């Protein structure tokens, strides 16, 4: 979840020269409802008033502030399926016989091979965050495993 | 000569900041619009551009003059001295007028003080697509305008009888979608400031599947029938067995990629991932059930003869009639 | 007839080169909604290697049981393949080289 | 590891016409806030102004 928020401050007046305040106080935003996020939802807003208090003085403040819940059913179904699948057919090297070799072997680096593809494309697609992450993890993990 | 003369009378002792009847009456607006085009709609930010000529008409009483000449033909030059509405397009990302050579405006203003001010707009106007049926999909995206702050009781439009005309349609950079017809449509919203009179311009777009289906149905399609192929291939060929079905398997997935490389990231299944995923699962099932055959062997033999044999017609018949089951279900919306 | 694996996997793997190569060139082409010549090409080209691969599907079937009919589809399929993609070639070539 | 400079001075005055310097001592005169890193791959580790 993503607390973004939205800050309003006076430049120059202080607050012995002007006041913000919410006209309504819980009904002065409005249209919060209506929106419609491809890949996130929000769950909950708040307004905030306060006066924040800087070394020349206190400034007014406002603040709206949204949580968004970022949806799901988006990356299991093309990160997180995939990757089991993958693993499963991994798996079946097990079922198959020792003495086949030839297949044994085929089967498990071509899962590799998939596991690897699967990797370098999530890459290229998923949004490029240059820090580790759970779904990085899970990636590895299945890696791992094949 | 004269109709310096004409101008100069008409803007002296003018106010541009009263809109025309300021007390009186509200100020009737007619609104045409000429779509020079409607540019792509990338589902990706749910927005869709077009170019249109708008025209805004109405009535003031304070240019109104009377000579020989019964119609005053300006640039834009005079725009900037008048009233003109504050029309705003409430589904607009970001709209831009024209500035070359010269500003895109146009004014003219008839005897009896009716003026009409027309405009050359480029809006990038925002339709949240919902793309359930993909790509079998089919949208009704707005243009919506009103004013930005005068109220209902302040400023009124209305359309007029060929208010909204298309140009030639073909030359109009649409690439997936196809343009089918449109629609004029008058409503009254209620906002923090007042009640506004928000005219719309519904405009009707399906989508094209030539793309689609040479791009996911065929190719998934045909990997899933060659799949099948394993049932054929004697049982004893395990390694040429186990690498048909595994490579198969790296088809599907790099299909499947593509797949949902075009849309955006909704969080719903989209009926074109829907077969996608149905077909990599098919794959998926065929190379399990070689796998469990081959284990069988060793153990029952005449127990895994008949499942080659079972296999054979329920992958097929299986597939077909979920293929049927998918293309009727899916065209019937 | 007997590299049952060797061939299986010609089939296979030129299918996985054959869908790599279509990618990348409707990649390269903008998103349009209708079928271009080089749309065209592909087709036929994915479509003729399909037939390969169902016609070592075919011929492995029936190898081990009917050699003689195993041969001499194979020998068919030898001498017409390769006919058939020269002269697709040359019509395609002639037709989108006219105009 | 990086050291990404951020120089300003006068366009146009030289330094016969215009001096600057920090109101402060030289590293109590840049001050990024505590909540001030908006970076995803690197660390800002601390400033050096001269
Ligand atoms: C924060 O700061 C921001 C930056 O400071 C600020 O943005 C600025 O906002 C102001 C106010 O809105 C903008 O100023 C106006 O700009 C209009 C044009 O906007 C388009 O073009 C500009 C570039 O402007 C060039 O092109 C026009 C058209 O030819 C010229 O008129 C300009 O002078 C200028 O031309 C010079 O430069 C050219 C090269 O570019 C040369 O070739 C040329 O020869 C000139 O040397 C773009 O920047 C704009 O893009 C941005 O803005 C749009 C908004 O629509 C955004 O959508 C877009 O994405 C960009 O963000 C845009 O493309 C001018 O038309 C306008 O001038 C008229 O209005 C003022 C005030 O009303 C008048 O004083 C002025 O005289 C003009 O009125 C006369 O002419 C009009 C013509 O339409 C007549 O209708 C009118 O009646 C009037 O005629 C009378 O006066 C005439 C005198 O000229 C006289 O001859 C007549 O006879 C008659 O008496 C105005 O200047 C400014 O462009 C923005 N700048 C930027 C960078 O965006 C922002 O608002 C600030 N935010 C806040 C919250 O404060
Ligand atoms: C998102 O983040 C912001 C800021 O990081 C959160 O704002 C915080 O909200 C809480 C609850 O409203 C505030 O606590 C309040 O403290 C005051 C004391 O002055 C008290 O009078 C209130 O009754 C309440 O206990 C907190 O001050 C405020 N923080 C800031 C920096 O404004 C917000 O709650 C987070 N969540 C959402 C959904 O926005
Ligand atoms: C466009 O809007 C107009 C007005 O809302 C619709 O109705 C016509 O309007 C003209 C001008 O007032 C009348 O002369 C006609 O009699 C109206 N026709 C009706 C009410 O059926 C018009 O139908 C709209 N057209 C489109 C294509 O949306």
């Amino acid at each position: 979840e993503q607390n973004c928020t939205l800050e309003i401050e006076s430049y120059g007046y202080t607050t012995d020269d002007i006041e913000f305040y919410w006209r309504g106080d819980d009904n002065a935003v409005t249209g919060v409802t209506k929106i419609e996020l491809p890949q996130f939802s929000i769950v909950d807003y708040k307004l905030i008033t306060k006066k924040v208090v800087f070394s020349t003085g206190s400034y007014p403040r406002l603040s709206l502030s949204f949580k968004l819940k970022r949806n799901i059913g988006y990356f299991i179904l093309q990160t997180y399926m995939p990757s089991i699948l993958i693993t499963i057919l991994s798996w079946v090297s097990f079922w198959i016989n020792y003495d086949a070799s030839a297949a044994r072997v085929a089967l498990g680096i071509t899962t590799v091979l998939t596991m690897t593809t699967i990797n370098t494309h999530l890459r290229e697609t998923l949004p490029k965050i240059p820090y580790v992450k759970a779904i990085d993890m899970y990636l590895m993990g299945c890696f791992v495993f094949v | 000569g004269d109709v310096t003369v004409i101008l100069n009378n008409l803007l002296e002792g003018y106010d541009n900041k009263l809109r025309p009847d300021i007390g009186v009456k509200p100020t009737l607006i007619h609104t045409d619009m000429y779509v020079n085009s409607i540019g792509p709609v990338n589902a990706i930010n749910m927005e869709y551009t077009i170019d249109i000529f708008f025209a805004q008409t109405w009535y003031d009483r304070r240019l109104k003059f009377n000579s020989t000449i019964k119609v005053l033909r300006l640039n834009s030059n005079m725009v900037g001295k008048i009233w003109i509405p504050d029309t705003f397009f409430r589904n607009s990302k970001k709209a831009d007028a024209h500035w070359i050579t010269t500003p895109n405006r146009m004014l003219r203003i008839w005897n009896d003080g009716r003026v009409l001010y027309t405009l050359r707009l480029t809006i990038d106007a925002e339709c949240q697509l919902q793309l359930h049926n993909f790509p079998m999909d089919e949208h009704s995206c707005p243009l919506e305008f009103s004013s930005y702050g005068y109220p209902r009781e302040e400023i009124v439009y209305q359309w007029k009888r060929s208010s909204v005309e298309v140009g030639d349609t073909r030359s109009w950079r649409l690439y997936q979608f196809s343009f089918v017809g449109l629609r004029n449509t008058t409503e009254v919203v209620k906002t923090t400031s007042g009640d506004y009179v928000v005219m719309s311009v519904y405009f009707d777009l399906s989508r094209r599947m030539g793309y689609f289906t040479i791009q996911t149905y065929i190719p998934c399609t045909l990997i899933v029938v060659l799949s099948w192929v394993s049932f054929w291939i004697n049982k004893d060929a395990v390694p040429a067995r186990t690498s048909l079905g595994i490579t198969t398997v790296l088809t599907m997935t790099t299909l499947s990629t593509i797949a949902r490389k075009s849309l955006p990231k909704v969080s719903y299944v989209t009926a074109m991932d829907l077969f996608v995923s149905v077909c990599f699962i098919f794959v998926f099932s065929a190379l399990v059930e070689y796998g469990t055959l081959h284990y069988f062997v060793s153990s029952q033999p005449a127990r895994a003869a008949k499942m080659d044999s079972y296999a054979r017609i329920f992958f097929p018949t299986a597939f077909c009639l979920f293929n049927l089951v998918y293309w009727v279900s899916y065209l019937y919306l | 007839r007997e590299s049952v694996p060797a061939r299986t996997v010609f089939g296979v793997t030129t299918v996985l080169t054959m869908t790599t190569l279509s990618i990348s060139a409707r990649n390269s082409l903008p998103k349009v909604a209708y079928a271009t010549a080089m749309d065209w090409f592909i087709a036929v080209c994915y479509a003729f290697v399909f037939s390969a691969l169902i016609e070592f599907a075919t011929v492995n079937y029936f190898t081990k049981s009917q050699p003689a009919r195993a041969a001499k589809i194979d020998r068919l399929s030898r001498i017409a393949f390769p006919l058939l993609f020269g002269i697709f070639n040359l019509v395609y070539w002639a037709t989108y080289l006219n105009r | 590891a990086h050291a990404c400079p951020l120089k300003f001075g006068s366009y146009a005055y030289t330094r016969a016409e215009v001096v600057y310097e920090w109101t402060r001592e030289p590293a109590r005169s840049v001050v990024v806030a505590e909540d001030g890193s908006r970076l995803n791959q690197y660390d800002l580790l601390g400033q050096t102004v001269d």
